[PDB]
RNA sequence: CCGGGCACUCUAACGGGACUGCCCGCGAAAGCGGGAGGAAGGAGGGGACGACGUCUGGUCAGCAUGGCCCUUACGGCCUGGGCGACACACGUGCUACAAUGCCCACUACAAAGCGAUGCCACCCGGCAACGGGGAGCUAAUCGCAAAAAGGUGGGCCCAGUUCGGAUUGGGGUCUGCAACCCGACCCCAUGAAGCCGGAAUCGCUAGUAAUCGCGGAUCAGCCAUGCCGCGGUGAAUACG
């Protein structure tokens, strides 16, 4: 049971509490960011690729 | 006390009691067996019995493997005994000079 | 497993982002999804043309999909039959003024994304992997590179015991920041599983 | 006429303004003994002029911003220790060997992942 | 607890059956999956079967148990100790 | 100490306000 | 450490007597980096020393330091199959460090309620040859003499 | 056994000593001495007999205290254990009541460890 | 007469702040130099691994740099050649009065 | 605060700067010790960065993917329950056992961040949680915001206490369709263990350890004492 759950998260729900964010790339429900709509894995995947504007490795 | 983990298997209180009775062989050396921990698990070739035990004189870490699970447990004990008897007597070796 | 992505490790020093545009907080995810949807269709379609990189710029209401490739005509078509055909299907997703350019790749045997895909094509064609990997490296170095390294991992030849085969010639200093290193990954899908292909090309320091 | 220096510590910045006078000291709209009231580390700030006998020669107008009261105090110490130098080049002697005319870069070390603090590591049981 | 400013919550679908029984000269055993619903004095004297996740538990309602919720009377975890 | 809600020091810890920590 | 010796941290003199040793004493009193409290307890005691005994706090404090410096100590060492308490001379750095440490530690054993009272009184007694601090230095020294027969193992 | 049935400690201040009564904390120590106008710093050993009976009277007629407060708390726990609600069962077992985890800790309600 | 410049890469954010304080400068008259406002730093910290290994991370940053420029002496000869401006793709201009 | 100004502080982009470059000496050399200049000295402090490989290590439950297996069900929707259970046992933490402390009142000194059904100034109601008004800020402008330890003064007087804040009774707030299981917070009352911890064992070499507060991601809310960051105060010791 997972792709049926990627679809159920796109539907608008009966109550606005049942709203929960998923990954717009892999369907992950956990560690999913608001700014990207991406989980922490796809975040690091795309950012490593270079397909996130401005995003870069931070060292200080 | 002594803890027993059965990883991705199920075991009975009888088997857990067998492990505690076999670990009792280590009581022979009359040293403190501090939080002994046995892990039981199954590979495709047989069972694997892991153990980590600290004593006043060091740690015991050994792994036994065999088709028969009780034998893997016994191989674990044999490796644990030789490690404990080493911890208990190695310092005696260099009394002279 | 311990090596950093050698492109992500040079973003802004030796390499440049594939999607370059400013966007505020309420919009970033929305455009970002577009670039991914855009790239999803495109990498599927322009595969046969030798796709290497897809630069994407945005201003407002428009977006300029520049596409680099080894065989430009396979994207353009006859006079522009396929290139116009793309913008057509493109503007349905974009819903906006989606320009589309095509760009020549100088030497495709100096582009790591391409040599990687060719290796993955060979091993899907049931080719001698180790001999194939050495060929690719030889093609990259003959084409003037200052170093190359190609890796193929998985059930090589279809053996049950996975294995990692690789070969390298010249210099591939993955720790050097000022070293221009092109990197590309391909995914050979065989009847017995997946093999990953990594290609490193060293184009020189800066 | 007027004499200025730039004094910085950990996160404190201090702009000192030396003006010949009797010795009154102002830090952020207050008198010295009022701003650093109760701090023992305070007197250490006026020290660079005890190295050149300027105890009561100057007056002090001093701004202070950032960090904490002691870093401010030490920033002040560096501040006036620079304004005296522009008041007289031959003040490196009896100020530079006294370590006064220099700024220590000893700053908070960054928090790092894996650790609880900069270097303090999480506790673990080997066995 | 629930803000006094708002109302005393009853699922309104369970509440309908309570008043329809009061009128008719109640009662009949009410099956509900409403643990969240407050007991209200119109319910006193009835018996309602409350779902604990597994079974509907017939609970008789008295004078003293009015401020509570129906879930407080159909516990969900079977437990009888160790040993 | 910090675990005591009925003190200022306890409210600073929790991160809340009240009679014992006013705004 | 293995590679080289360690360099002794120089301490800035304190701002009431200009003393580097007084500084090290304050730091030993300091708990949780509360140096303002640490300095205040010492100086508060420097008044108590003055007011219970009319003479120099600095002088009283410094004499009590010499009265706690242990000249010799025992330093363990396993020789074959027996742990021997080898008698050893104490470097002046370590003498100072042991003196200041025992002063505070012994002072905080005292029954007096306020800390600056405990720091004053202990430094008062130790200035004369009394207190649990000087006892600790004597105890350590007697241990070294008791084991003079092992003094040839010294490294 | 002065006020309110507890011989409150002398030698201490009145605001403190009142807290040694079942039902009077710090909040009601500030309250009782405000209505009857007594310095909360004055020690119980120095209360004037008028101040005592003034402080005794307001304290006992305003709040439920010692014995009667104990009876009600019990009667509330008793009826919770009688209607058979969830908070009632936890009192019928000694187990915690405010949703706390019981896999570990919970030794205040359970008591010191029961070895197996 | 205000022009604000936001953008991720500061090489384009500055070169584009140059091609305004140069353009309107000639076209007359007063241009108050580009002031680098403080950067607003969005931060992202993720575990390198896709499963456990909680104590290993990678640090990512998104830098929204900022510039402000005042073309102080407007003159609608300037407010014309700016209407067609060759600002790189990764920059956002705001203009107020 | 208005006028005026970029001096200064700052903010942020580009540079300069440190190289054993110079001196003394030991060196075949490479370097080593010592000196001056200097903000910084011998990698200046921290970061990013992890060789061929190892652990048939970890992840088919992030994703992909070979093969095997299910197909009115091993797929799909829902209400409710569970993941929060509790004779016990271990790991990581928080708060403590008090006077270098606890409480109250007054009074200073940060950094990095976040914020247009968001951050909320200020006013009013309530002891309070909070609620009703309502200005500002696409934010170096307006806001979260008070930093806390500290400083001043006063209370406490060595007691299981003005230490500690668990447990429970009663009453409220708010989010939420809904707080029984199973939320956080406020108020009254209750006021447990705990008097510094056996065998054993962890961290840390300098702005570090210790101690103090602030922010953020996730997020309606929150079980965060967790995590990733930020500054304040600021040690001890290294013979070997
Ligand atoms: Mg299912
Ligand atoms: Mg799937
Ligand atoms: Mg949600
Ligand atoms: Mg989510
Ligand atoms: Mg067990
Ligand atoms: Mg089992
Ligand atoms: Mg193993
Ligand atoms: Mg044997
Ligand atoms: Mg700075
Ligand atoms: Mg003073
Ligand atoms: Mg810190
Ligand atoms: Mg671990
Ligand atoms: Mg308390
Ligand atoms: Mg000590
Ligand atoms: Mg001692
Ligand atoms: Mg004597
Ligand atoms: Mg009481
Ligand atoms: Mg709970
Ligand atoms: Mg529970
Ligand atoms: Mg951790
Ligand atoms: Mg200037
Ligand atoms: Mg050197
Ligand atoms: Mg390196
Ligand atoms: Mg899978
Ligand atoms: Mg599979
Ligand atoms: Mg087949
Ligand atoms: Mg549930
Ligand atoms: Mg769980
Ligand atoms: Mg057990
Ligand atoms: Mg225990
Ligand atoms: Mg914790
Ligand atoms: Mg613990
Ligand atoms: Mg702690
Ligand atoms: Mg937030
Ligand atoms: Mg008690
Ligand atoms: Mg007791
Ligand atoms: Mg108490
Ligand atoms: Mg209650
Ligand atoms: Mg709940
Ligand atoms: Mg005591
Ligand atoms: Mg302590
Ligand atoms: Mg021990
Ligand atoms: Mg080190
Ligand atoms: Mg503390
Ligand atoms: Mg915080
Ligand atoms: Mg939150
Ligand atoms: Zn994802």
């Amino acid at each position: 049971a997972r792709k049926a759950l990627i679809e159920k998260a796109k539907r608008t729900p009966k109550f606005k509490v049942r709203a929960y964010t998923r990954c717009v790339r892999c369907g992950r429900a956990r560690s999913v960011y608001r700014f990207f709509g991406l989980c922490r894995i796809c975040l690091r995947e795309l950012a490593h690729k270079g397909q996130l504007p401005g995003v870069r490795k931070a060292s200080w | 006390t002594m803890n027993i983990t059965s990883k991705q298997m199920e075991i009975t209180p009888a088997i857990r009691q067998h492990v505690a009775d076999r670990l009792a062989k280590l009581e022979k050396w009359q040293t403190h067996l501090i939080n002994p921990h046995i892990i039981l698990s199954k590979e495709p070739q047989g069972f694997v019995a892991d153990a980590t035990i600290n004593t006043p004189n060091g740690v015991l870490v050994a792994s036994g493997k065999h088709e028969d699970m009780y034998t893997a447990i016994n191989e674990l004990i044999n490796k644990l005994e030789r490690q404990l008897n080493k911890l208990q007597h190695k310092g005696e070796a260099r009394r002279a000079a | 497993g311990n090596k950093i992505h050698p492109i992500g490790f040079r973003l802004g020093i030796t390499r440049d982002w594939e999607s370059r545009w400013y966007a505020g907080k309420k919009q970033y995810r929305h455009l970002l999804l577009e670039d991914q949807r855009i790239r999803g269709l495109l990498e599927k379609e322009l595969y046969s043309a030798g796709l290497a990189r897809v630069d994407i710029e945005r201003a407002a209401d428009n977006v300029a999909v520049t596409v680099h490739v080894a065989k430009p005509g396979v994207v353009i078509g006859r006079g522009g039959e396929r290139i116009r055909v793309l913008r057509e299907e493109l503007a349905k997703l974009t819903g906006k003024n989606v320009a589309l350019n095509v760009q020549e790749v100088q030497n495709p045997n100096l582009s790591a994304p391409l040599v990687a895909q060719r290796v993955a094509e060979q091993i899907e064609r049931r080719f001698a992997v180790r001999r194939a990997i050495k060929q690719a490296v030889q093609r990259v170095m003959e084409s003037g590179a200052k170093g190359a390294k190609v890796i193929v991992s998985g059930r090589i030849g279809g053996a049950e015991q996975a294995r990692t085969e690789w070969a390298a010639q010249g210099r591939v200093p993955l720790h050097t920041l000022r070293a221009n290193i092109d990197y590309g990954f391909a995914l050979a899908r065989t009847t017995y599983g997946v093999l990953g292909v990594k290609a490193y090309i060293f184009l020189g320091e800066v | 006429e007027q004499y200025y220096g730039t004094g910085r510590r950990k996160e404190a910045v201090a702009r000192v303004f030396l003006r010949p006078g009797n010795g009154k000291v102002t830090v952020n709209g207050q008198d010295f003994n009022e701003y650093f009231q109760g701090l023992v580390r305070a007197v250490a700030a006026l020290e660079p002029l005890r190295a050149v006998d300027a105890l009561g020669h100057f007056d002090a107008y001093i701004t202070v911003r950032g960090g904490g009261k002691s870093g401010q105090i030490d920033a002040i110490k560096l501040g006036i220790a620079r304004a005296l130098v522009q008041y007289n080049p031959d003040y490196r002697a009896k100020l530079k060997p006294l370590g006064f005319l220099t700024r220590d870069a000893r700053v908070v070390e960054r928090k790092k992942y894996g650790k609880h603090k900069a270097r303090r590591a999480p506790q673990y049981s080997k066995r | 607890p629930r803000s006094l400013k708002k109302g005393v919550f009853v699922d309104d679908h369970l509440l309908e059956k309570v008043l329809e029984l009061n009128a008719k000269g109640e009662k009949r055993l009410i099956k509900t999956w409403s643990r969240r619903s407050t007991i209200v004095p119109e319910m006193v004297g009835h018996t309602i079967a409350v779902y604990n996740g597994k079974q509907h538990v017939p609970v008789y309602i008295t004078e003293n148990m009015v401020g509570h919720k129906l879930g407080e009377f159909a516990p969900t975890r079977t437990y009888r100790g160790h040993g | 100490g910090k675990g005591d809600r009925r003190t200022r020091r306890g409210k600073i810890w929790r991160g809340t306000y009240g009679k014992y920590r006013p705004r | 450490a293995r590679r080289r010796r360690a360099e002794v941290r120089q301490l800035q003199p304190d701002l009431v007597y200009g003393d580097v040793l007084v500084t090290a004493f304050i730091n030993k009193i300091m708990r949780d980096g509360k140096k303002n409290l640490a300095a205040r307890i010492f100086y508060d005691a420097c008044k108590i020393i003055q007011e219970k005994t009319g003479q120099e706090p600095l002088k009283v404090f410094k004499q009590a330091v010499e009265n706690v410096k242990p000249r010799m100590e025992v330093r363990s060492r396993r020789v074959g199959g027996a742990n021997y308490q080898v008698p050893m001379e104490v470097s002046p750095r370590r003498q100072q460090s042991l003196a200041l440490r025992w002063l505070v530690q012994a002072a905080n054993q005292r029954p007096e309620r306020r800390a600056a009272v405990r720091i004053a009184h202990e430094l008062m007694d130790a200035a004369e040859g009394k207190g649990g601090a000087v006892k600790k230095k004597e105890d350590v020294e007697r241990m070294a003499e008791a084991n003079r027969a092992y003094a040839h193992y010294r490294w | 056994a002065r006020i309110a049935g507890v011989e409150i400690p002398r030698n201490k201040r009145v605001d403190v000593a009142l807290t040694y009564i079942y039902g009077i904390g710090k909040a009601r120590a500030k309250e009782a001495l405000e209505k009857t106008g007594i310095n909360p710093a004055t020690r119980v050993k120095d209360l004037t007999e008028a101040e005592v009976v003034r402080l005794r009277e307001y304290v006992e007629n305003t709040w439920k205290l010692e014995g009667e407060l104990r009876a009600e708390v019990a009667a509330n726990i008793k009826r919770l254990m009688d209607i058979g609600c969830y908070r009632g069962l936890r009192h019928r077992r000694g187990l915690p009541v405010r949703g706390q985890r019981t896999r570990t800790n919970a030794r205040t309600r359970k008591g010191p460890r029961k070895t197996v | 007469i205000r022009i604000k410049l936001r953008g991720f890469d500061h090489k384009t954010l500055d070169a584009s702040a140059q091609k305004i304080v140069e353009a309107a400068r000639r076209s007359g008259a007063q241009v108050s130099g580009p002031i680098p406002l403080p950067t607003r730093v969005r931060r992202f910290t993720v575990i390198r691994g896709p499963f456990k290994h909680k104590d290993s991370r990678e640090h990512f940053e998104l830098r929204t740099h900022n510039r402000l420029v005042d073309i102080i002496n407007p003159n609608r000869k300037t407010i014309e050649q700016l209407m067609t401006l060759d600002l790189p793709t990764g920059v956002e201009i705001e203009i107020k009065t």
